[PDB]
């Protein structure tokens, strides 16, 4: 068990990113004993709900459910229903709502389309949330890809409030698609998972939203340009060592 | 659901990535938990993941490597190393071969065979660093065949990586034409920061003029270094076009604006 969940983790880590989905359920279908530990630690792409009340789409992930229910950004509602679902308090959902839509700008201005969505919770020195923003690449035959980011940020409060902690832990998945002439097909899938701490000051001109803004902002743009060179650099690189148009010397 | 769980252990074996069947295999065997179950319908699968992979292996005595193909296979756990004229058993666990024979298959399209292997061998020496070829003649449904299939794989986990490229190309003689069936391949698995596959291929269907044995496989050798020239420069001209477009309509890296985001005036 202990050892079988190891072993479950580096096969997933091994197979065809394209098949999670399948394969991660094939996987429950042989160890059931490990399907929660499974779901909540293998990397997932993420999925999309829309919210009965305003229309408006959401995504899920484990920090909005409550039992088999998730709760939408947009109602504070949970879906299925529940009676006594876990809510943030009233000032923590203040702070959600100002996160939504801060990083709904976010999303518009660095993806110019999907969908985002920001869930808060309590701790005991601040509070933590979760960013989760999905851009998909559908219109082409040719060409098709979707990008998929979570970010965990753990914030602590310090200095009476002046200044705080951030914690960062993001993960990007990211899948592309081509199918033309002279390339074929190409199917690049993968994903990155980085940290980052900061210290930064805390007042009205640099509240805790802006400081996340920032800190997820750069992150994403950080990853992204590793992202780059890993997926178009050092895979082509290996490409062009398993083959050379020009004679090989000697 | 006993039959389902080999038929999945199966398929995750089959799907292990170039150079990384025994991690896969070791996983798959803690797994299932059934030593037993696994020897019985997941045989299937080491001898299918060998064939599609062309492993290529070293039989003692002799200087070349041959590869494991489905065009070799001569049933009954024998394959033919068709450039040696012997057969050889192959044990697909351990990737060994062993009992060596000769074999003089009737040379029908022998000499074909012969001159297209000797044009591979030197093609492939020049363009695969590491790279492995073998050639079959064989009848096909009633018409004479060239099979000509080339491996070329890096391993490094070392530096965390894996690379394999395959061709196999199928050209069915009828003179004075031929008719050509390509499939190109590549996959890799770079893993030392972050965690990312590429899988590859493209199909070619043709036809060409063939004459004489000699200059037939001469220009045989020329058509294949032309069209997988073509399919490596559209490969990394397809990467430029990822990173500089794809990449982008996913996520830009600046905003239209090319500043920064201002988060005191968003909030």
């Amino acid at each position: 068990s202990d050892q079988q969940l190891d072993c479950a983790l580096d096969l997933m880590r091994r197979l065809p990113p394209q098949q999670i989905e399948k394969n991660l359920s094939d996987l429950i279908d042989l160890v059931p004993s490990l399907c929660e530990d499974l779901l909540s630690s293998v990397d997932q792409p993420l999925k999309i709900a829309r919210d009965k009340v305003v229309g408006k789409d959401y995504l899920l992930c484990d920090y909005n459910r409550d039992g088999d229910s998730y709760r939408s950004p947009w109602s504070n509602k949970y879906d299925p229903p529940l009676e006594d679902g876990a809510m943030p308090s009233a000032r923590l959902r203040k702070l959600e709502v100002e996160a939504n839509n801060a990083f709904d700008q976010y999303r518009d201005l660095y993806f110019e389309g999907g969908v985002s969505s920001v869930y808060l919770w309590d701790l005991d020195h601040g509070f933590a949330g979760v960013i989760l923003i999905k851009k998909a690449g559908d219109g082409s035959k040719k060409i098709k890809g979707c990008w998929d980011s979570i970010h965990v940020v753990e914030v602590q409060e310090k200095s009476s409030g002046r200044t705080a902690h951030y914690k960062l832990t993001s993960t990007v998945m990211l899948w592309l698609q081509t199918n033309k002439t002279g390339s074929g097909t190409m199917n690049l899938g993968g994903s990155l998972t980085r940290q980052m701490e900061k210290d930064e000051t805390v007042s009205d001109s640099s509240p805790h939203i802006a400081n996340i803004g920032r800190l997820v902002e750069d992150m994403e743009n950080k990853i992204r340009s590793t992202l780059n060179e890993i997926y178009f650099g050092k895979t082509k690189d290996i490409v062009n060592g398993l083959r050379s148009i020009d004679a090989i010397p000697d | 659901s006993d039959e389902e769980k080999v038929r999945i252990a199966a398929k995750f074996i089959t799907h292990a990535p170039p150079g990384e069947f025994n991690e896969v295999f070791n996983d798959v065997r803690l797994l299932l938990n059934n030593d037993n179950l696994l020897r019985e319908g997941a045989a299937h699968a080491f001898a299918q993941y060998n064939m599609d992979q062309f492993t290529p292996v070293k039989i003692e005595g002799y200087d070349d490597q041959v590869l494991i193909t489905e065009h070799g296979d001569l049933g009954n756990g024998r394959f033919l190393d068709p450039r040696n004229k012997i057969s050889f058993k192959f044990d697909h666990l351990r990737k060994e071969a062993s009992d060596p024979q000769p074999e003089d298959t009737e040379s029908a399209l022998k000499q074909w065979r012969d001159a297209c292997d000797s044009a591979l061998r030197a093609y492939v020496k020049d363009h695969y660093p590491n790279g492995f070829c073998t050639v079959y003649g064989k009848s096909i449904d009633g018409q004479q065949t060239i099979i000509a299939c080339i491996e070329s794989h890096q391993f490094q986990p070392k530096n965390f990586w894996n690379g394999r490229w395959r061709s196999e190309w199928k050209f069915t003689i009828t003179p004075p034409t031929a008719q050509v069936a390509a499939v190109l391949k590549i996959q890799v698995h770079y893993y030392e920061d972050g965690n990312v596959q590429l899988v590859s291929h493209k199909d070619i269907q043709d036809s060409v003029q063939v004459s004489s044995d000699v200059q037939t496989a001469k220009e045989f050798i020329k058509i294949i270094e032309n069209a997988e020239n073509e399919y490596q420069t559209a490969i990394s001209e397809n990467y430029q076009t990822m990173s500089d477009t794809t990449f982008k309509a996913l996520r830009r890296q600046l905003p239209v604006t090319r500043t920064k985001i201002d988060w005191n005036k968003i909030l």
